[PDB]
Formats: C-alpha cells, structure tokens, sequence
C-alpha cells in the first residue's frame, strides 16, 4: 500500500512527461539506428537539450531501452543469443517496432 | 521546413499535446521561421519534430567531412518519426491508465480492509460482553443450589 | 406523441463489469452510449443490441457524460479529477482536461458547441473551453458537493443541484445565481428542464398566470432524495405542483418528448411514468432487480434505455 500510493501520486507527474519521453523514443528508433553508439548518444543529448531550451517536460532518469522495452522480452531475447549490450538491446528494439 | 511542419501539425492533431499551463521560453530555439511568436505546446512539440529531421541533416554532413559513410536522409524517415511517435503516445498512455486503474482498485480493497478490521473489533467486544453476562449468569443460577 | 414504454422489454444488455452510472442516446446516429463504474465507456446500437466499442481511457469510476448538438464530441466526467474529452469519428481520446479538485461528478455541453460544465465535491461548478481547455471562469456559491448541472437550450442559463438542499441557478454573462432554491426535505440529486413542446402545456395544468410579455418563463425540475420530484419556475422561483409517491430516492428524472408526460427512475427498482395533466398516468414499471441509476429518452425514435447498478442496461419500446 505504500509502494502503491507513492505511485499513485506521481501519476501526474508521468503523464505530464509522456510527450516528451515518446518524442525522444521515436526519434531513437526512426533515426539513431545506422549510426554508431557514439553518435546515437550524440543525437540523443542534441535532441534533449533542445526539449529543455523549449520547455518541454522528458523523464532524465530512465534509459531508452529501459523505456522502450520490459524485463520479460529482455529475458526472452537473451535467450535468443542476443548479446546483453546496451546497442544490442536497442537494435533488438528497433527490430520490433 | 514549412513542409514538415504542417505534415507534423495535421498528423499530431489527433494526439493530446495539450499543455494549459505551458511556460514560454524567452530564448525559444525556433527552427520554423513561420512559427507564431507565442508558440503553444502543441506547436512546440511539432517544431521539435522538424528540429529533429534538421539534426539527422547535419550529422549526415558530419561523418562526410569526416569521410565516414553516410545513408540519404528522406521524408519518409520523417513519416516514421512521427508514425512512432503517434504509436507510442497511445501506448504509453493506455498503460499508465490501465496501470493507475488497477492501483486504484487495489488501494480502495485494502482501505474496505481496514474498515472491515475495525468493524472486526466492534464485533468481538459484543461477543465478549455477551459472554461475561452468560457465564455470570450461568455461576450466579447454577449456584441457587 | 404517447410513446410509453411497456412492461415487455426488447434487449437487456450486460457487458459492463461495475454497476452502469449513466445512459445517453447519440442525437443523430442510432448509438446508444452507457457509462460505468469500471472507468469503461461502452457504445451500443439500441436497434439491434449489438456491443460496438469501448473507450477505456478513464482511470477512476466514469461519472456523467454527453454529447453536443451535432454529435460529433462526447465529454466525460469521471472520479480521477479530470474531464476527458473525445471524438466520436475515430473513438479517441483528443483532450484531457484537469483541475476542478476532488471526484468530478457532471459534466454537459452547452448548445452553443464551444463550452463545457462541470460539476464536483468542490463544491464548484466550472466552465472551460473545448478548443483551448482553460476554465475561463469558475461558479461558487454552493456550500457541499454539487451533484448534476444541466444547461439550457440556448447556453445562458445553467442550474446545478448539491448536496446542500440548494437549486441554484446561474447566468453566463452575469456570472450570478438569478434564482437560488432551497425548499427540498432530503438531498437533491437529479434536474431536467423543459422543451419548448411542453411550455404551453404547463400554463393551463397548473393555472399560471402570464407575465406582460406573455412567455411562461423558463422552467426548473428537481428530483430529490426525499421521494418527491417538484417542477419549478426559474423566472419567478416557485412551486407550481410536487410529484409523490416513489418509493425510494430518485436518481434520474427527464421530460417526454412530446412534453405532456413524466417518467423518472428511482431507488425504488422500479420506472414510473406520471402524468401532471391530470394526474391520470401513473404507470410504475418494474425495471431492474436493483437500484435503478439512470435514463434518458430518444427524441424521435420510440425507445428509453435505462442504467442500473446491476451492471445492465436494458432498452424499453415506447407504445
């Protein structure tokens, strides 16, 4: 009930930063997909300090693959011989949606 | 760049991208020239989008003058952008609704719990006041003998 | 016309999993739109009885919702704070709305198509815009929890009834309660006013008098806990006659099309249908096995359709 009720008031707070979280996702899987894990970083960190210059709310503080995919399809593609890397995970991402 | 915008503003329509109290930045970084001067969130969000497209433009220029390999930047890469972004919306918004829904449900099953506790507490003092009577009862008759 | 429905029912819809809070009928399409506790709105084609769609944007228990002149938007209301906005065409959520503190529980559309009421514990009544979705102005006045507000025909006039035994109606423009209404035994919970059909009809079954410009004046119903349903004038703020003899509190209560009979919804488990002509008409129909939430009438179309806390919905021919 604890754990519950502290996600339950911080409710408004994620739906406020689903525009900004979704946008920066999208443009992730749209467009970082051919470039290295140099510049895919690099795409991200122009993109978000653009969403701040604009005021645009976006969660800091959880990863793209974290965000973009679950625990249990994770698992199941490391089951896959998927190699547990961060480029990995996301182009395992970008080859489901 | 006009073009993009306007494929962005009919596209996003559907999507909310509604925020009533949304703070204009003084140093707005604006990309489309044509972008009213107190632009509203929703028309923030969509020059972000062409910002986007823009930024891809000028990393493609980067790897070339750095003689890397690059891959022709087009529309329909635009078009994915914002079919993603309409799709993940509607996702992450439809899980946190189900999400809250069933938070909510659980957290009014356990205050009826509670209530249902404290009524426990009602019920077993009656039940022992009616057997403190009964036994008193029962020794006081069973020793008119 | 003398559409009354009958003790026959024709489809007792069940798809609901929460009890039904509310029922409305689409104003052009043969749609039929039922809303529940479950944070559900579910369609349904009243003809035929056929589940069509649901929209399960809501997150806490879905209160009021309506539709506009052209049918084209529906609001909805529900207890997460909020007042969510859709489109009817597509069936998406296009606009969530928040403020209005604490479980928001009406919401209605003037006929104007730019505004939007709605009511909540807050014991406030506010006014947004469905373009923007800013509340441009806020009603306060009423000392407990409002519970149902309906506007008129024209988007200048809104009443709301509370909790506090008051019956306030409020102005557009002037922003002030033209005629304040506390006359009820027990808590009010449902109002209604009146079409055009039904303004003649009223002079001569009460014996009113007309004013020098001759016009009736705008007409007030309140159903409350009390078993009592009484039909007022906003123009001048009395009673004209009290309607007896539900059984238990009334939930819902709305004119005939035609404006010449009553029928209501009530506790009681059971629908009555009243005359005030001449107090003839005092059909009590058995509805639900149990309490009886809300109804609505269809404006050409024979049929009612009833909610209940049964978790179904059934529909009524009108002969």
């Amino acid at each position: 009930r604890e754990r519950w009720e502290k996600t339950s008031e911080t409710f408004k707070n994620q739906m406020s930063t689903i525009a900004g979280d979704c946008l920066l996702s999208a443009a992730f899987i749209a467009y970082a997909g051919y470039f290295d894990q140099q510049m895919r970083q690099n795409l991200f960190t122009t993109w978000s300090h653009h969403l701040q210059q604009a005021n645009i709310q976006f969660r800091t503080d959880i990863a793209r693959t974290e965000y973009l995919s679950n625990a249990d399809e994770r698992l199941r593609w490391q089951a896959s011989s998927l190699p547990a890397d961060d480029l990995c995970t996301e182009n395992a991402i970008m080859l489901k949606r | 760049t006009e073009a993009l915008y306007q494929v962005g503003k009919e596209f996003t329509s559907k999507m909310d991208l509604e925020k009533p109290n949304y703070i204009v930045p003084d140093y707005m970084p604006v990309v489309y020239d044509k972008l009213p001067q107190p632009p509203s969130h929703r028309e923030a969000i969509v020059n972000s989008c062409v910002f986007v497209h823009q930024t891809l433009h000028q990393a493609n220029a980067r790897l070339a003058k750095r003689g890397g390999r690059t891959m022709a930047i087009t529309p329909r890469h635009y078009l994915d952008f914002i079919n993603h972004y309409a799709n993940l919306f509607h996702e992450k918004r439809s899980e946190l609704e189900e999400q809250q829904m069933h938070l909510n449900v659980g957290l009014r099953k356990i205050k009826e719990t509670v209530d249902q506790v404290e009524e426990l507490r009602r019920d077993l003092r009656i039940k022992s006041q009616e057997l403190e009577v009964k036994n008193a009862a029962a020794n006081d008759k069973l020793k008119k003998m | 016309k003398e559409w009354i429905p009958r003790p026959p029912e024709k489809y007792a819809l069940s798809g609901h999993r929460s009890p039904v809070t509310r029922v409305i009928f689409h104003p052009v399409f043969s749609v039929m739109v039922s809303a529940s506790e479950d944070a559900t709105i579910k369609v349904w084609d009243y003809e035929t009885g056929d589940f069509e769609r649901t929209l399960k944007g809501h997150t806490d228990s879905v209160q009021d919702i309506s539709f506009d002149h052209s049918g084209k938007l529906l609001a909805s209301c529900s207890a997460d704070m909020t007042i969510k906005l859709w489109d009817f065409q597509g069936f998406e959520c296009i606009r969530t709305m928040h403020g209005h503190d604490h479980n928001v529980s009406s919401v209605a559309i003037m006929p104007n198509g730019d505004h939007i009421v709605s009511a909540s514990r807050d014991k406030t009544i506010k006014m947004w815009e469905v373009q923007t979705g800013y509340c441009v102005k806020t009603f306060t006045g009423h000392r407990e929890w409002v519970r149902m507000v309906r506007p008129n025909q024209d988007g200048t006039l809104i009443a709301s009834c509370s909790n506090d035994q008051t019956v306030r109606v409020w102005v557009v423009a002037t922003k002030e309660c033209k005629a304040e209404l506390r006359e009820h035994e027990h808590v009010v919970e449902c109002i209604s006013w009146a079409p055009e059909s039904s303004y003649s009809s009223i002079s001569e079954a009460t014996g009113s008098e007309t004013k020098k410009s001759g016009k009736p004046g705008p007409f007030l119903l309140s159903g409350s806990r009390d078993k009592t349903i009484k039909m007022w004038d906003v123009s001048t703020g009395m009673c004209l006659m009290t309607l007896v003899g539900h059984d238990n509190w009334v939930r819902g209560v709305l004119f005939h099309s035609g404006g010449k009979f009553i029928l209501s919804c009530a506790d009681d488990k059971t629908l009555r249908v009243w005359d005030y002509k001449n107090k003839r008409c005092m059909k009590t129909l058995n509805a639900h096995e149990h309490f009886v939430t809300s109804l609505d009438f269809h404006k050409t179309a024979p049929y009612v359709v009833t909610g209940s806390v049964d978790q179904t919905v059934k529909v009524w021919e009108c002969r």
